[PDB]
């Protein structure tokens, strides 16, 4: 927004609405920033499901 | 990536002492930095370098008042007997593998 | 706008316990990682540590002798450095700075360069 300039994820387009909820979980994020080091290295993030 | 950190403002009566300072990361303490005088409504005019040892050099058209230094992982720079013509914006810049980076700005509300 | 204010001054001995605060206002705290700043009398800046948007820290830069510690209260929109042992050299004003690295950034990464410093709090100790 221009007046706030704040960025908020208060958007929902992957899902239209919510319903029938079973589980909720709040924790440390899975993807990791880890950025701050310099050079040409890239953030390769690997996952196993 | 890069931290090229600059003071948004520093205030004192006519006679203060900088010529603005830049902060670097732990991994690249020893790389040299440079700045560009983007004074308001004017384009970038190249004045303001720094090597990691603090050896000073003079630009064109401004007095010898200006100095420099170095300590630890950060980079420190100085003037003696501040004058009026230092109203400007500055831009830290170091060198990487084929990249000009150009850092970020120092829009400075120094009260002169 | 962007503005930062601080609190938590106090005259104590080395080894003491106080609460240093950098109240962050004018922007969303939930996504902005933050820093802390020391300015010894007539001496230059020495940064200590930071807490990222998630809550991780790094107590490097070797001016700290394993002395300063940091934390986060992300919900109340204030940034805290969890402090103990305020010592003699820490007579300083603490202009704390907002990184410009909101966690949604594109283009060349000159992010988290500090575009604004805090109002400052003077903590005289000797
Ligand atoms: C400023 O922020 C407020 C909330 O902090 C925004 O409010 C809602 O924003 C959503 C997203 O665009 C809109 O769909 C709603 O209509 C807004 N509601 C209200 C009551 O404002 C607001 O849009 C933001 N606006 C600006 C100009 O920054
Ligand atoms: C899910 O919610 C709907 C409400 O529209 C309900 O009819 C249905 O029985 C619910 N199913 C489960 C498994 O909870
Ligand atoms: C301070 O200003 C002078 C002006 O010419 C500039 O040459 C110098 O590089 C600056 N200081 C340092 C440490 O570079």
């Amino acid at each position: 927004h221009k007046n706030n300039k704040s960025w908020m994820e208060s958007e929902f387009r992957v899902y239209s609405s919510a319903n029938n909820c079973t589980f909720e979980y709040v924790s440390q994020p899975f993807l990791m920033d880890l950025e701050g080091k310099q050079g040409n290295f890239k953030n390769l993030r690997e996952f196993v499901f | 990536q890069l931290v090229l950190t600059q003071s948004p403002s520093a205030s004192a009566s006519l006679g203060a002492s900088v010529n603005l300072t830049c902060t670097l990361s732990s991994g690249h303490n020893s790389y040299a930095i440079a700045w560009h005088q983007q004074q308001p409504e004017k384009g970038p005019r190249y004045l303001m370098s720094l090597n990691s040892d603090g050896s000073h050099t003079k630009g064109d058209g401004i007095p010898d008042r200006f100095s420099g230094s170095s300590s630890g992982a950060e980079r420190f720079l100085t003037i003696s007997s501040l004058q009026s013509e230092d109203e400007a914006d500055y831009y830290c810049q170091t060198w990487d593998t084929g990249i000009r980076v150009f850092g970020g700005g120092t829009r400075l509300t120094v009260l002169g | 706008e962007v503005q930062l204010v601080e609190s938590g001054g106090g005259l104590v001995q080395p080894g003491g316990s106080l609460r240093l605060a950098c109240v962050a206002s004018g922007f969303t705290f939930s996504i902005y990682e933050m820093n802390w700043v020391r300015q010894a009398p007539g001496k230059g800046l020495e940064w200590v540590s930071y807490i990222t948007t998630s809550g991780h820290a790094r107590y490097n830069a070797d001016s700290v002798k394993g002395r300063f510690t940091i934390s986060r209260d992300n919900s109340k929109n204030s940034f805290y450095l969890q402090m103990n042992s305020l010592r003699a050299e820490d007579t300083a004003i603490y202009y704390c700075a907002r990184p410009q690295y909101h966690y949604y950034d594109t283009s060349t990464y000159h992010s988290y360069g500090f575009d604004i410093w805090g109002q400052g709090t003077m903590v005289t100790v000797s």
